[PDB]
């Protein structure tokens, strides 16, 4: 299982930057996938998710409405556009594989993520 | 922060050490399963416990927990110089839109 | 009761339903469909055809 | 668009009529058409209808088996052959030109309609 | 009839009434886009209402409607003498082989 | 809607029997259509399904890889043959005329049937 | 023999017979729609009853149906000495691979 | 988030007047939504809730079957469709975002409402 | 691959004029082509289409039956006959070449165009 | 217009300008692929991107495109004076009996 | 209902080998397959699901992203493709028919299987 | 193997013997119906029981089964030598990525 | 069958040059037939394909507009006309007869070819 | 060259060595069928595989082809030192206005 | 709110009848319902209830195993079904709409109710 991420760099505020994860070894259509966040000194906030299918969708309110996550099943792909960046948006993305147990889920796999920095 | 967890553990190598992790009514003792991340200090987090008790084959077993009430535990017996590393929380918050919430993490120094 | 939709739910495929064909569907044409001549599709009948005086 | 009636008239009950709408100013190969029916007193019953090439067609049930509908797009002429005609058919009849929205048909342009009398 | 709609409906000129137009799971609360006809008692019920709320450039604004559950309905402000007419809404129920449906269509009576 | 059946007779068990159900009346094309059976003092059996185009086909578990069901559409007609008839496949088969209404399906118009009896 | 009804009714002219039809959580309380036919000694059925309460134009109203959880019934008012008949139930059971699934059929006998 | 009311006015009492709110800044297909009023001079009183799938709804005994509140989650858009209206009804009429906490809900994210006046 | 175009110039309204693109650098006869039209100060509008066979000619709904698109194979030309020229037609119009991706068509070339004024 | 743009869009040489254009689930969310056409001020307009993403080769390395449910869009990196365009968006809208529609088109003014 | 494999043998491990099951006597196109298998002195392991039209499939956690599931319709014939493998995988590999009961499926026909093994 | 079976169970022809099949509440507590299968020593598996208690043709009244709890068995009565064989239990695990999960297979040996 | 190819030589750049391809083995006049070339250290390039009848040509977008394929059948023989030759166009050219499968055509008989120099 | 294909591969005489073709959904997936070429050191590309799987009575049998989804094959075992060769596989495209495509072409040298 | 009974008459012992309430003015389907009945010459009777869901059933002790109560909320209709009925049966029966207080219910909508006479 491979996830494999790609996109960072450093923007002003208020400008846009889409980040991407490209999978492999294992069918990226029977899953689910997160993104989660790290800045620099801190620990993990959690960032967003979108069912296998593309049906539903649900983000952290922090970033609600600011930021937007899709998915390509036939590129293996799973994007993340982030709009109107601030700067306290700066941080390590990371993609993860959903995975879920009984009444809570988890992340199995994960990327090594990318740092997106944003900065007058 | 939505799980609390000490900043800080440590202990000598061979020394047996708990990291804890305190929800409340609306996270842990809510019936929600409580999972275990541990990163190291220059990569990605990774799976360490799953299902309060279970535990990828990629685990040695120095590493179980469990959960009771409120509060959850990770047990890390035997520690070696190897183990030292962050470790992360995580459960659901039925009162927050986040499909995932953290603890703050906590920070294991092995006394070497 | 909360009347949000909600989050902490299988995200996944579900591996468990019927994966054969199923026998309970309407059988007969059906008469709604856009009738017209549907003008989107490649005017440049060339990709492949078999050349040959017996084809 | 304009769509033109012609054929109605009194029928003895049994035989046969057969009425056709001219049309004029669009190109009548590329659309399906509509015939419906408006007994005199009464409300609209849709009757029939053709596929822009001639490849499907369906009917009414009340008149399935006895009506024939049929298009020649090389003289932009829609025909209707009533077979058997009865009392109960009597009715003005009007063409239509298919047209299509998302989930459902309408017509938009519609003939001026013609009057079959089938009686006594 | 197919579709409900009340055989008669009026008010004077500059007042508005409406047409209703009611049907089922089988054809309006089924998905399928709901049209709207003008018949004047001399000519062929000519387009008035597409794609539920959508018309024709030839239809003067003073007529709008809209489409709920198996609820729909046709609105006509400004009443006005020239708009007495019989309005049909149509549609297309998934337990018939037709094509269209109709309901009995309405007459607007204008109160002059 | 004429739905008339022909080709019953006895065979030896082991043969292959051909029955044909002609039809008029109605657009063939536009129907799918049903095989049921019933034996000489029971109640009735379903036996096979075509789909309209011919494009999708199912058995009752009982008789599949044993009967093959098929249309000419160009002669409004249904077949169904059989191969290697048992004994235990005596039965009056008819057609029927696919409908639908919304959660389940039912036959609307029926044949006579004609008897088919395996013995010797 | 998957949906399940008596083998016999019976009554004398003018009285009401009641046939019933019972299956289970795979095929009528499983929101599949129950359909009847007729079968007179000599012929093929005749569809009777549609869509659990609907009826073709050449059925008179003698007959009528519902629907209830697993179960479902005909009834016959009025009954006549030409409605000695066997009769059906239809349905479609979700644990079979056929389209339709048939109860083991009920004869009305008249007691004339 | 962004919550506008439109459609407000005056009216005869007995006639009919639709409100609807439109919206943006947050995913409107997973929230369920509110209707408060407030008639001048007055508290605010609960009217109507309708859940984000549009299963469930639920109305304020003083407008039960005379308000109907329904949503289309295709057009970011909340509607509330006021019939037979009283002079009691003359309020300012609000959207809300639905929120829940643990044993009750709250809004907490309002628009400005809009005038709703019945007289005569 | 290039396209010359020419025959515009001041046409009374209810008038005809003949537009006509000559084209060269590749087989004309095994592509369909487009006319587009940009009026001044508008932006671009499709007029027509010809399959390049002839076998389907389509049109903006505000030119059918007023207009004729025609290709001549054996002069490598394209052709649009306007007839009933109103004020509102005067534009540019410019002939492109057909080209088709995937789901959608695209024009891959175009010609100068030619203008077409409508007046006096 | 049937695809929106914004009439306008500017910003200094060297800096990165965007076009959007959106559609609706019938012409852009239908599945349709969005091409991207170049018109210079005095001349007809030249293919830009197709595909979504895809450059025509000729066209300099510093266009792409992307699209995202109802929204597509036009990156221009290194933008240059000589940039000043009226850019343009098409796709199919399934409504609609034409093969092409467009987006209004949006001016690109290179403040420079 | 015959299922029949082939294809086994041995291979070093780090090799790739091509498993088939042939079918016959029942609509192949009408039912999803799956792929079990038995290894030397053990019990039964799931490996792989394709349902009927292809439209998904699903793999045992230990052997997705080496193995491939495929049918085709027109040869009757489910195929299975091993890519990597390894000295744990030698088993006796068996093609079942898929079926469903109510709340979880079983398979009613098995093969006869064969034999894969890797070795050095 | 998530479900729970002996690996072995023995009795004398005439006798009657069980084997046990128990899971937890992820795959039989669960609500997901049981399913047993035969296996012989040189040949693939045979269903014999479907649906927690129904079975093929091919299969004589001698083996049944039932479902409680997270508990399920196959029993067979009238133990015959020719009924030794492997049986294994089969259900769906809603932890588990995977259709089908089974237990280990009880042998069943008949003392002749 | 068999393919005789020649027409090779140096010639110099923006001037002609003519391929033969001389056949026997078959009826000339019953096959299309293909152009392919082969740059010195490149792979396999596709240049053209003519109808056995002459009636449909396709070139590959580097030569379409330079080259003209044609069958002269009265000389069971294959000609290219390549004019504005560049030194870019220095390969192997040869010649194949067409056949066809299914989804897709293929070449089943290769001539030798005969090398075009473009240069001095 | 629009097919992926490896540079080169090989073996000693004896063992088994592929040639690897991977496409898109515009030309392997397609649903056209793949062909291949045995391109000798010094002549035309004679026809190796065709319709994925089969070949020319000119061609050992020791050859031949696989195809799955996107994925074209072609395998040589028992391989002789007189396979060295280019090569190549060759299919069309959906989105090409020309007609044969091929791959990269691979160089098959044989480890005498 | 109006609650419409209907359904009664005259029945011999032993026999069925049916009896159902209509309802309007309010959410069928978020509310229970109840039937009461009054004998010619008594106070009132608890009958049945049913859990607006239609999850639960109750029934009084005199009628339970006899009588069937059942909802269809898509015809916002109440059923109460009447097995064997028995001289002791006669009474008039009401529906009722479900309401809930404290420790305790009540009904606060009341229909008209219908006559159900069990004689000779």
């Amino acid at each position: 299982v491979q996830l494999v991420e790609s996109g960072g760099g450093v923007v002003p505020p208020g400008r846009s930057l889409r980040l991407s994860c490209a999978t492999s070894g294992f069918t990226f259509s029977n899953y689910g996938m997160h993104w989660v966040r790290q800045a620099p000194g801190k620990g993990l906030e959690w960032v967003a998710i979108i069912w296998y299918d593309g049906s539903r969708n649900f983000y952290a309110a922090s970033v609600e409405g600011r930021f937007t996550i899709s998915r390509d099943n036939s590129k293996n792909t799973l994007y993340l556009q982030m709009n109107s960046l601030r700067v306290e948006d700066t941080a390590v993305y990371y993609c993860a594989r959903a995975a879920y147990y009984d009444t809570s889920g988890y992340g199995d796999y994960w990327g090594q993520g990318t740092l997106v920095t944003v900065s007058s | 922060s939505v799980l609390t967890q000490p900043p800080s553990v440590s202990g000598a190598p061979g020394q047996t050490v708990t990291i804890s992790c305190t929800g409340g009514s609306s996270n842990i003792g809510a019936g929600y399963d409580v999972h275990w991340y541990q990163q190291l200090p220059g990569t990605a987090p990774k799976l360490l416990i799953y299902g309060n008790i279970n535990r990828p084959s990629g685990v040695p077993d120095r590493f179980s927990g469990s959960k009771s009430g409120t509060s959850a535990s990770l047990a890390i017996t035997g520690l070696q110089a190897e183990d030292e590393a962050d470790y992360y929380c995580q459960s659901y918050d039925r009162r927050l839109s986040g499909s995932w919430v953290f603890g703050g993490g906590t920070k294991l120094t092995v006394l070497g | 009761a909360n009347p949000n939709a909600n989050p902490n739910a299988n995200p996944n495929a579900n591996p468990n339903a019927n994966p054969n064909a199923n026998p309970n569907a309407n059988p007969n044409a059906n008469p709604n469909a856009n009738p017209n001549a549907n003008p989107n599709a490649n005017p440049n009948a060339n990709p492949n055809a078999n050349p040959n005086a017996n084809p």
